[PDB]
């Protein structure tokens, strides 16, 4: 669902501002439901916000309060806890850069281990669910602590799981059984290039997300002249 | 395209220099023993897939080859032959009773999974066990390895050989016969070059100034160790960016904070870029990070008294005399980063004996012998109008050739 | 009642307060290798006894297993296997390269002449020849079983392997390889656990009331080495009963020639209180007389602030638990006796490297070895709030455990 | 829970007859080299499951071990160790430069899978990779083994010893350095006993009426023997019954209609049971089929002049004696079955020689090896009035005893 | 034009053609072992100069891997490779234990010397003696490699391993364990192919009008042997052109001391009819003069019955599909000359036996093989309604394939 508007005006404004982009003139376009053409399942999702018996915070001027940190692994003994318990990652951002989800993949640790789902499906989305909770559970059973959902390898036949939808599903899913504690949730999805996808991702489950299209749309803009800024920094 | 094009001139000219006739050349540009192997390995689908692996051993005079194994799709026979010639350049640097050898097979094994991944190794230990052991070639981690990985191929030799052989193998865990300092290792090797380096120019260590780009591993053990010794880091850099202080840093407080990957910048925080990172007023600068960031624009820039190149190639031909004109002193990557390599030493001297030492013994002896080599390097590099990296070439390319000549190769 | 059995529990509930699969015991439980053999020896009067043989190899993911040879008519397979379990508990304790083996012969030496003695000694070598070596199986001596044994041993072996091969067998006199201090091993090492255990507690070694159940050659040799700093209070099971009760009181130095066969130290008819005396406030406890003297009834009975076992199986669960729960220091047999196996593992170090080291060089490394071996147990035991046998057991199973979900075993 | 027992007992009394002290039986009895191992095998389901495994080598004086691995779930020490006797007295009787040797593990193959069955033959070699070898130990399969099986144990050892050893294990497929032959080498030294027996008893092959309990691949190829040479097959039996003809069988449209189970009976017709077709009158009868099947009150009603055990064990005591009173020539199962082992020999020396024989060959070579076997039981027999079964198990031990006592052993 | 493209390209038809998936392609396309070694050499003027020597092993499922050696300056990686493949396929049609080998050397020894080329088999043996020997891989002569050579390679090996191994390396002399039939080895094989083809057809050895485009060395050998029984009709290709036409009528033994250097057998002066006659109504045909003589456009000119391929690539496959549809019977010479292949099998067993051979066993053997592969070849090609080339691939690919997947590989 790229578009050039999309680019021009929201990862180009990103890069030069460091902020996401401002606007005017609220939404007056229809919602998603009654949209004739085809939307994404986060258009969906609306945020809500804190109005009445609590308040909103200033996240600029009380940085003091506020904290991106994550922790990826298995949860220790919580009512007997020691040292295992902070046997695991911790990130300062959620978001993940290629070379650090390659990283990642690659850790082989024996107690760090991870495991890679492909979310793609053909005719049956509930049976795709349910294939990519049995390959979470087979991966927890075998050890693992990290479950990959990858939009990658996809083609005319094989069309990508919402990213949404099967984050929420597999952290329902883990939750019921009571497996969550034991593995964290990585997304390398095309489908995320907007603070609302990350942000729902995360509220929804998702412990990391990767957007490697978003990189790449980055890198041939860099390549083709426009973005003299290196694909690093960018 | 050109990196064993580059190795061979190097070489050329090293031995030029010492005065060694082409028949040295001749031997030595090329390693005397390179396999290459199919592996048949069975995926998670079921299915058969064929790899492709090299080892190449440059050269056996002084003792066994001692080398590395990557798991990269780009790996080719040029490029694992020039790594052998630059692993026997570090260890005669170093003075290791080593040769030259380089592992690599053609593979991704970020579509790899743990189970293939393991049996990769096992497969690609069985096809060269022929020609590897302890007594003849010792292979190490490099990309997309670690210690699981030594772990694996070290149970397949022991699988073949009948008996456990901890010393085949180095990189391996504690429990496994690693030993310690396997993290400290490069950063403790580019501590102990810079002391030297600030004592040969008179700069004393307590209150220098020292910048960092990259503040990885290397990177925060590298600061911490300049902070004990007294030495003020008035700039770090990671992914995100930079910070600076002429005061210093906090170096507690921001390993404390350090994350996995390193991350210590704020987020509504402006940061400062490499850039200009590089042309801060300092008197120590150590770029432990990507390469090719001096050039000839930033090299007139650089205010730096000493330059040390913890990361691979991270000058360039004409940053480098540039810097040579200007006076400053550039310490070499080839010597900076062999930490890893004396580590790995220690490893197989502690397997072979069956005794294994402690931190602050590992520490010494790497003081003891890095020391050694930068003093050799520098009184070279003194003696004869030339460059340290031209001097440590020298140097690495002298005991393969002497031992070569003396065992009659030659 | 089960040795067997007992191992077996003991190791269940150490992996699961570490936290491991039930597959981690499965393979733990029993050794994953015990051959039976049958030893043809021909007897000085001309005829021909077949002997019975067995050797048991626990685990060789860590390194080459160790394990002594007892010649007793009582010697089964399932004690063979418990011996190396402990014997592999021993060696992840302090920290060696090893793991768990063991070895037995149904015979009686006491029956059994010198030349059937050597024989029978050679055969067993002969036998288990395959699957032992200085690389796989290290001998070392039991009871009934000395240096004269051990050295026909190494002599066979190396007329198989054709070559020398001091560092195959342990337990060697000096002018075959041996090392310094094994006489003293136990001893040394009691002292030291005891020691240790003072400086972490606020007790000094100027008064340390000291009270022994043993005076016979270790128990003797632990209060004599005590006698030069510390005191003495009360001596109990002596062979004949509590015949010395200072209560209070020192005793002079009675180690040049002395031994229970005739008398104690002085006189068998000095006056005798009673066979169990206990109680007493002291702040050393050494209990070393018999198996299983501390019971339910008189675990708190007993007034002493530190107790340190030097005899197997010298308290039960139940005394164990109550002492924790006083908050009484309790130092584990499996850790007060590793001496030996320390000493052991420093003969091997010496026949591998070719170097042999002098009694201080000995001491000193046994003195390092256990104190960091006591401090991480204690350290361990603090964090998990466990009691120092529990910690003990799982500090040694961790290294086997760890060093096979590495290598892939499981 | 007996077999160790008999067989003990059996090899005590041709012992006893052969005139050798007790010593000999005291080595004899059990083996020398018994090894049991634990082989972890990671399952399709991710899991890992350690089995058991046992290796048992009789003797070896005469030369290598030659055994059978077998997989069942009711596999024991004791079991290992009787069928090792077996094969050793089956070497001994064919004059073979064997000993004993028997392989188990304890599993269920119905279970598991074709990769599990890949990884636990894989394990298993590795386990007693230290004991075996084309000079040490030679495996063969047995309950649950085949060629695929043994191809698996091949490419293990191969890959262990870094060079291909075909002769290290026998039942091989063709492709890998199998021998022709392998699946007629039982039928084939069934019919030669047949023919040997029936020159002795002066019973012209000729004409002569045979029956077969059984058309497995032994019974249908035995049956197509006895066509060609021109004996008129009376009687065969499937596992649905059997059929009747005293002018013959038309043995070529059977086997032209046998399907790969054997069955050969209509669906419609009627057929004979087991009990009355060994009943049937005949000159030769064959039982290559369940065992425990002739007893007391079977024995009087047999009309059989020449009976065969082309099974194992399907005439009991009784049966024997009663047989024996009625002047009934009775060939065993350990002279009658041992083509199998004769072939798996021709195998291993194929191998060695590195030139591979053709079906002629092997045939020809079985039949002097048999017919010389055959001739020196049936001699020892006449010679000393005992029973065939007694004169073969003497000719399987003289041979054993006289290498041990030659060599020293005893 | 590539060889080793070709080369894959016939290896993935003969596999589809037999029904087996694209991995076993990808497994036998290309070398599992390719070891590139430099060899550094003293030459006779004091100087030192280094070789470049190549070793390939294609496949060793089936057995130790057989190869010549070449000593020329332009042997590539890629030809080394494509000659193992083809040494493979020769093995596997011979039905051989043997795999693919080949091995060559970067040097030209018409200018070398004695002592130079034996220095240099001796290094060049040096460098590959860790994945060569009588059980991984047996060398052997090629052209510029003859007796003396393998010899010296011979001694040099047998010196590393400090005992005899003639079997190591096979064209030795006799005195070393070499095997009669060396010589004539090529050409008795095309005679028994002849003799086969014609034995098959409805020809007979008694008119045998015979066509040859040889009289060198091969083809006056063969045109001697057929004299005997059959006739002549014309010679072509003499070095000259058509200097030999009898045209129905035969020659006289001439082959006592007569060479192509000096006229070709009586006379260079003789009339010439032209360099290409061929056509004519004969019943023989041996084609060997040059590479690719037959094409399209002369594929149905020739009027022969029979052809055998005596050369290398003498036929295109247009002309082999021309002759296959006219149904004339066209024999490979992958199949023809595999006598030396044969010979040199022969002569390693005979060292592995310790007994040796004598002409008439030698010549007998080479007869039963090579008519059993021709008998198998043939009644696979009617089976399969395919041409005998294809059948001789698919043979000799068949064996390796399912080895391969027996041992597990694919």
């Amino acid at each position: 669902g790229y578009t050039y508007e999309d680019i021009q005006k929201y990862l180009i404004p990103v890069i030069k501002e460091g902020k996401d982009p401002l606007g005017s003139m609220g939404n007056d376009a229809p919602l998603a439901v009654l949209s004739d053409r085809a939307q994404s399942l986060f258009n969906y999702f609306k945020q809500l916000f804190a109005q009445v018996t609590n308040p909103p915070i200033d996240a600029i001027r009380e940085q003091l309060v506020t904290s991106t940190m994550t922790w990826l692994g298995a949860e220790g003994d919580l009512l007997h806890p020691s040292e295992r318990n902070v046997r695991r990652i911790k990130l300062y951002t959620p978001v993940l850069s290629n070379e650090q989800f390659y990283a990642l993949k690659t850790i082989v640790h024996p107690d760090l281990k991870s495991q890679k789902i492909d979310v793609l499906f053909s005719e049956d989305l509930e049976r795709g669910l349910k294939d990519m909770f049995t390959q979470a559970e087979k991966a927890i059973s075998q050890g693992v602590s990290l479950l990959i959902l990858s939009d990658k390898k996809m083609n005319e036949r094989l069309t990508p799981i919402p990213p949404l939808l099967a984050v929420s599903a597999l952290h329902q899913h883990l939750i019921r059984k009571g497996l969550r504690t034991k593995v964290s949730i990585i997304v390398e999805s095309g489908e995320a290039r907007e603070v609302h996808h990350f942000a729902a991702l995360i509220g929804y489950g998702a412990d990391a997300i990767n957007p490697y299209l978003a990189y790449a749309t980055y890198k041939q803009e860099i390549d083709e002249g426009r973005l003299d800024i290196s694909y690093e920094e960018a | 395209l050109d990196v064993l094009k580059s190795t061979q001139t190097v070489i050329h000219k090293a031995l030029e220099k010492l005065g060694y006739p082409e028949e040295v050349y001749e031997l030595l540009k090329e390693p005397m023993r390179l396999l290459t192997v199919k592996i048949p390995v069975r995926m998670d689908d079921g299915s058969v897939k064929i790899f492709t692996g090299y080892r190449a051993q440059h050269n056996d005079s002084v003792g066994p080859t001692k080398g590395g194994i990557r798991f990269h799709p780009n790996v080719t026979e040029k490029e694992v032959k020039a790594l052998s010639i630059w692993m026997s350049l570090k260890c005669g640097i170093i003075d290791l009773p080593y040769g030259g050898g380089k592992g690599g097979i053609v593979c991704d094994p970020r579509d790899m999974s743990f189970r293939e991944l393991e049996r990769l190794s096992r497969g690609y230990v069985r096809a060269i066990s022929q020609i590897v052991g302890p007594t003849k070639d010792v292979p190490a981690p490099d990309v997309f390895t670690n210690s699981q990985i030594m772990a694996w191929m070290m149970d397949e030799y022991s699988r073949i050989d009948e008996f456990n052989s901890p010393g085949f193998i180095t990189g391996k865990p504690l429990v496994l016969g690693g030993s310690h300092g396997r993290e400290s290792a490069t950063a403790k090797g580019v501590t102990i070059c810079i002391k030297e380096a600030a004592k040969k120019r008179g700069i004393d260590i307590k209150g220098a100034r020292v910048v960092v780009q990259g503040f990885g591993n290397a990177g925060s053990y590298l600061a911490k160790f300049m902070h004990d010794a007294g030495a003020k880091v008035v700039g770090i850099s990671d992914a995100y960016g930079g910070l600076y202080d002429p005061e210093g840093l906090d170096i507690d407080y921001l390993l404390d904070r350090r994350d996995s990957f390193g991350t210590v910048t704020k987020l509504f925080n402006d940061t400062i870029t490499n850039q200009e990172l590089l042309e801060l007023d300092c008197d120590i600068l150590v770029p432990a990070a990507i390469e090719n960031q001096i050039t000839e624009e930033n090299a007139h820039n650089i205010r730096a008294k000493i330059v040390v190149e913890a990361a691979n190639g991270p000058t360039t031909l004409e940053g480098t005399k540039i810097l040579s004109d200007r006076d400053i002193l550039l310490v070499p990557d080839v010597l900076a980063s062999a930490g890893g390599v004396t580590v790995s030493y220690f490893e197989w001297v502690q397997n072979n004996q069956g005794f294994y030492w402690s931190e602050e013994e590992v520490e010494e002896k790497l003081e003891k012998m890095m020391v050694k080599s930068f003093n050799n390097i520098y009184e070279m590099a003194n003696n004869r109008r030339i460059d340290m990296r031209l001097a440590a070439y020298m140097v690495g390319v002298r005991k393969m050739a002497e031992a070569s000549r003396f065992r009659g190769w030659i």
